[PDB]
């Protein structure tokens, strides 16, 4: 979840968020 | 009763603590290097529950 | 106000980065969360030397994490202490280098120093007066040696009035997991000789042997190879932090060290170890530490000093403490070891000491050393390279990213004319002087 | 009238400076807070205090001491401890980024930049000094600071006032211990710059007085803090005849005269007796010819080396407390009829007397004890040669193959300095057996 | 201050080593924790001659195990005086000799040193004046004798001005439970009177002797054994811990004791031994315990000084007495037996006398003794020696271990001047 871009990413859960 | 005593008390080595007196020590934290993660204190409980597991 | 900016490199790097945020955090006493809970009033006296002011009073780490595989990245955000980091800083890309020197010094790494040095000038220019650089790598890998080694080169050239530390993780015959370790070793020490202020040699063979027979200690994870890492890195910059009766800096230290500024391989060691049996049967006094600290058990490299001679060295020291002790001792080791230290400089031990303790410890110590015996480890990575280059092996890896054949034989002649140097100095004669 | 200032540099110029100034505001009756107690404030409250504390209307006591360094961690203990309220804020003056155990960079690079500032705070302190008896200069040898910075404050403090007293009081590096590598290094640069800008310089070494902690004391091991009480002492001892009266009165001007013989050979040794345990004092009685004959003793030298070896060509006593001028004769005319001590044969009277009637006062705390009388000597010995022949030979087997020389050049000096401050010492080496020969 | 290093080989090293640890600690009021539980103040005035100091108030001994195999190690760290020792003090091989002089000598021996001159070094730079060694190994087997020789001769060089004991369980014709024991004996004596300042003789035949003759013991057990000579042990060394009216370390007994340098080969005794049954019914005075112990019987070797000539004579006694007595009897045992001391050598006797007797004890005394009768010890090894050497009886044992056949030949000629040597005094 964190080591995605922000593109090319769906919509998931940052660590610690 | 003089200053900087500590240092030249012959009992000093009397009145002092190893540091190490059980596992459960509050003043023990990672910075002070005398306790260990790879200190299995399970090693010998998680190997009986292996063999029962196998 | 005097200020270290962090710098890791690789897996090897995050790995020891974020174990030693965790033992200075706690020594500084903060939270996971960021927040201070202590209970001295002189541990955020001297905190902007690592720490960076935040809203709220929260502290953030002057640290920049840097890798070529984001797989280790999340892990080091995902740890135990990995949510003080400010996320701008994890840097990272999206294919490996693949334990190639030359994808991450010519190829891959080529795009990414872009993003870093962005970072990095941002945050040494916030520094009201910067004090130097720190990086730690591994020289096993692609991407903490490939592209470690040229954010040494483009830094010196921008910052050339500053001292640069590096934790350079040597490779090892023994403990080898890598086949083209030596390729990637060789290509590296060219660059650590010349543009590197302070390097120091950690190796995994001594982090074994150390948590084998002197901690006597059942799994000697990697979470417990880095603590001892982060020992004498937390220690070497302990008088920046906290004051002392004979304070000494790393500037300092790098001055009564280097003779010759082709001289910078030392050899660090942690004094105060000991095992769960046998501590409450041992008293905690300055000889004590001593003894731990000159052995050659707990040097932090493969290097025997009995082969070589102790060129100079240090003992920076931590506690409250009378220093006598500290003043008698070195001079006995000094006096009775004759042949160990060399005669052509005298009285080459360097003191340091500072009054606030490790946490939990009265007294700690620790040991920076300059030796010759250094020499046999480049000389073991010289004869693993000379007899496998020969027959040019792994070399299609390497040569079809654009470097030529003539780059590993002037990396042969630059090792080759540094294990010589080392070698004139072992063996000469004090009491003359030359033709100059 | 009768004012000194003193400036501390250097790390071990504040630590000594911390222990001196306590025991100043002791001995006047000064708190930390820095107002004296209403009993003892009158009109007519003795101004004995004006040699060192400056005065204020609302009744506030600011010492005349200027605090140099160019590390903050060891002024920031100043600023935070018990004192925090006595020193004036200004002249508390520190840097950035220290000098890191350098001659050229503290004399060149970051020494230049600081001195438009002290010298600021000199004048400063000296515009409100009605006679000036010189200042005084509290510095160590080895360090970067304390042999960088030193050695062109001097410089500029000649240019700025030409012929006033100017006292040190130096760390000598010792001839076996020593916490740096490139000491030697910075011994020759700073002696070699001090020759002829130093009116006289005493000397102490740090392991000499650690013999005397150990055996005449009491402690087996002591630590930097007591070690700045005994120099502390000789400091008050010396400026004693200044703040009390005595029937005999010495002032600063005194004995650079009567301890300096020729241009380039000022460094006298700072010797103290008697350094007493309290429970040692029980069965001792102090008599002026027991204190006198303990200076005189080489155990008792606070230098790490024998007078045995050479010959005395001056010396100074100053005597505190209870004592009478018959016995100090008598005991002077035992000592020139004893053959162990020998004096030069063109110096038939190397003496100077003087004496004090205030004892010297206890520090709670401290490790001497309270006497009734004391004396320091102030001896000027030709046996100090074989220190700079120990020391020449340290720098020669160093400089053998330019060791540490690129610490040095790259700052901001050629390589031609060391070859004339080596060559001056040579020369001064060759002027102490010469001034020791007898006719 | 001045501080005894002390050295433990093999399993009989190790025995008399536990057993001793347990007297003094006693002696000097230490429970089996470590901490100190005394009722005087002349018992902690001189610990630091033995024990370390440690965190916690806690002692330990200035002492290092040295095994080949781990199995008398268990032992002794699980017996009831094992809690005391440091754990990195015990030094173990893996592999051990197996009654083998050359296995422990020459091959295994070699890569077991580095790490006790490792351990012995990091711990007598500690002392601030070292007094001296003292080791205690037997004879009779290749762990404690190949090896323990060897250490003896690494220390020698690298602590050269120092003095150093030995007991050495010097093997017996009647005990004698192993087939290659002489072969030991005589390459380790070789070893042993070059580099040694003094040599003690202890006999297993004569600890029986003493258990059957004196005691009444139905059962002599080793425990029995360890006791008998570690009351001679620390009955040696009780002048350095324990202030007395006339003292005498162990340098004044070896100068005293050693008139040419090859002759260091002494005999013990303990004079106060008495059975329960006898306990109740003698009389606690000073010439009953120079008339038991001049005694032949009460020796601890397996020899007789009636058939040679007493040398030298040494006696420590322990307790507050009278010393006129000491000199009375002493000269009154000297002048009635004017046959058995030389003539070359008027006062032969050497006197010590210490306050504090030993635990449970009123009066107490030690005899060490230099006689010719050794040499009748040394033929009795020799010619066991040459009896079987001479048909290469067990030879590829120790040939084809990296020995050639001059290293037998030399350890012989050797012996025999040695027995030669000794020989000269009887008559001369
Ligand atoms: N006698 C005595 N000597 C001291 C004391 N403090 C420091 N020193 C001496 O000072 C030497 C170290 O150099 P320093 O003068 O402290 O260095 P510095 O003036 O801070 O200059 P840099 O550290 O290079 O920036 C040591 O060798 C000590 O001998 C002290 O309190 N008493
Ligand atoms: N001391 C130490 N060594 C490590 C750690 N992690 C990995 N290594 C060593 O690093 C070597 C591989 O490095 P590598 O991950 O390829 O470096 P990178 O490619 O630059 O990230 C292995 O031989 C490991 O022994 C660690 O946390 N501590
Ligand atoms: N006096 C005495 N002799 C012993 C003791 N233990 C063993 N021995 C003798 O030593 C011989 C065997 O010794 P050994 O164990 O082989 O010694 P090592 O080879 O050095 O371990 C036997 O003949 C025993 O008589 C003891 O506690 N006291
Ligand atoms: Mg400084």
């Amino acid at each position: 979840s964190f080591s995605t871009p922000v593109p090319l990413s769906l919509g998931k859960l940052l660590p610690y968020e | 009763t003089r200053r900087e005593f500590d240092l030249s008390d012959p009992l000093a080595l009397k009145k002092d603590l190893p540091a190490r007196q059980s596992d459960n020590d509050v003043r023990n934290t990672i910075s002070g290097m005398q306790k260990f993660m790879g200190e299995d204190l399970n090693f010998h409980e998680r190997k009986k529950f292996q063999e029962e597991q196998n | 106000m005097r200020e270290i900016v962090h710098l890791q490199a690789g897996q090897c790097g995050n790995q020891i980065g974020a174990k030693f945020w965790e033992v200075i955090s706690d020594e500084h006493g903060i939270d996971p969360t960021g927040t201070y809970h202590g209970d001295s009033d002189l541990q955020l006296e001297r905190i902007n030397v690592y720490y960076n002011e935040a809203t709220g009073g929260k502290y953030v780490p002057r640290a920049v994490l840097v890798d070529l595989e984001p797989g280790t990245m999340d892990s080091v955000r995902s740890g135990p202490f990995g949510q003080i980091f400010r996320p701008d800083n994890f840097v990272f890309g999206q294919s490996g280098a693949g334990n190639n020197w030359a994808k991450g010094h010519y190829t891959e790494g080529a795009e990414l120093v872009d993003s870093v040095l962005d970072v990095v000038r941002k945050e040494a220019e916030s520094c009201d007066c910067l004090q130097g650089f720190q990086l730690t790598h591994s020289l096993g890998g692609g991407t903490g040696s490939g592209m470690g080694t040229l954010l040494i080169s483009k830094i010196r050239e921008e910052y050339p009035d500053r001292i640069m530390n590096t934790f350079s993780v040597v490779p090892s015959p023994k403990v080898s997991d890598t086949v083209v370790e030596p390729y990637n070793a060789t290509l590296s020490v060219h660059q650590l000789v010349e543009n590197t202020d302070e390097t120091y040699c950690i190796d995994n063979e001594a982090l074994y042997d150390i948590c084998f027979r002197t901690l006597k200690l059942t799994t000697p994870t990697y979470g417990d190879l880095n603590h001892l890492v982060s020992a004498t890195m937390s220690g070497v910059t302990t008088c920046l932090r906290f004051p002392g009766q004979l304070n000494a800096d790393l500037r300092k230290l790098a001055v009564n060290m280097v003779p010759f500024p082709r001289l910078h391989f030392f050899m660090p060691g942690f004094a105060p170890l000991t095992s769960r049996g046998s501590q409450q049967y041992r008293a905690l006094t300055v000889p004590e530490l001593t003894q731990q600290m000159f052995d050659a058990k707990n040097m932090m490299a493969a290097c025997d000093p009995r082969h070589g001679r102790y060129l100079t060295v240090a003992a920076v020291f931590r506690g409250r403490m009378s220093m006598k002790e500290v003043d008698e001792q070195m001079l006995n080791v000094q006096n009775k070891n004759s042949s160990y230290f060399v005669e052509w400089i005298p009285n080459n031990v360097k003191t340091a000491v500072c009054d606030i303790p490790p946490r939990g410890l009265k007294m700690s110590a620790t040991f920076i050393g300059n030796s010759t015996a250094i020499q046999e480890l480049f000389k073991r990575i010289s004869e693993q390279f000379t007899a496998m280059f020969r027959r040019k092996a792994f070399l299609h890896w390497y040569t079809g990213e654009g470097m030529d054949e003539m780059e590993f034989t002037e990396a042969e002649s630059n090792m080759n004319d540094l294990v010589s140097e080392y070698q004139q100095y072992q063996d000469a004669t004090a009491e003359e002087e030359g033709e100059f | 009238m009768r004012e000194c200032i003193s400036i501390h540099v250097g790390q071990a110029g504040v630590q000594i400076g911390n222990a001196c100034w306590e025991l100043y505001c002791l001995e006047h009756g000064i708190q930390p807070d820095g107002q004296m107690p209403s009993d003892k404030t009158i009109g007519g409250g003795d101004d004995s205090f004006n040699t060192f504390f400056s005065e204020t209307g609302a009744g506030k006591h600011v010492p005349r001491a200027v605090f140099v360094d160019l590390e903050p961690t060891v002024i920031d203990e100043v600023r935070t401890g018990t004192y925090r309220q006595l020193f004036h804020p200004e002249q508390l003056i520190t840097g950035k980024e220290d000098a890191a155990n350098n001659y050229a960079r503290g004399h060149y690079t970051i020494g230049k930049e600081i001195i438009d500032l002290v010298l600021d705070r000199i004048r400063k302190l000296a515009d409100q000094c009605t006679g000036l008896q010189g200042f005084l200069v509290f510095h160590s040898f080895g360090g970067g600071t304390g042999s960088g910075f030193t050695s062109l404050l001097m410089e500029r403090l000649s240019v700025d006032y030409g012929k006033k007293s100017k006292l040190e009081f130096s760390i000598y590096p010792a001839p076996q211990v020593s916490t740096a590598v490139v000491e030697p290094y910075n011994s020759i640069l700073t002696t070699h710059t001090t020759l002829e800008h130093s009116d006289c310089a005493f000397m102490v070494d740090n392991e000499a007085i650690y013999d005397i902690c150990r055996r005449n004391l009491d402690i087996e091991r002591p630590t930097y803090t007591n070690l700045n009480r005994l120099i502390g002492q000789i400091v008050s001892s010396i400026t004693a005849s200044l703040r009390f009266d005595g029937a005999l009165n010495v002032d600063l001007t005194e004995f650079q005269t009567n301890l300096v013989p020729y241009p380039r050979i000022h460094f006298p040794l700072a010797t103290y007796a008697p350094v007493i345990s309290a429970e040692k004092a029980y069965h001792e009685q102090l008599s002026v010819a027991e204190i006198t004959n303990a200076c005189f003793e080489p155990a008792n030298q606070m230098v790490k080396c024998d007078p045995r070896h050479g010959k005395y060509m001056a010396c100074c006593l100053l005597y505190r407390g209870d004592v009478v001028p018959k016995d100090v004769n008598a005991a002077i005319a035992t000592i020139k009829t004893k053959r162990t001590i020998q004096f030069v044969d063109w110096c038939p009277t190397g003496f100077k007397v003087g004496i004090n009637y205030q004892p010297p006062t206890v520090v709670p705390g401290g490790d001497l004890a309270k006497v009734q009388r004391a004396v320091c000597m102030l001896s000027n010995t030709t046996a100090i040669a074989e220190a700079w022949a120990r020391l020449d030979h340290k720098f020669d087997l160093m400089y053998a193959k330019r060791a540490f020389v690129h610490w040095y050049v790259g700052e901001g000096m050629e390589e031609g300095e060391f070859s004339e401050a080596r060559e001056d010492m040579a020369a001064l080496e060759k002027d102490y057996e010469e001034v020791g020969v007898d006719s």
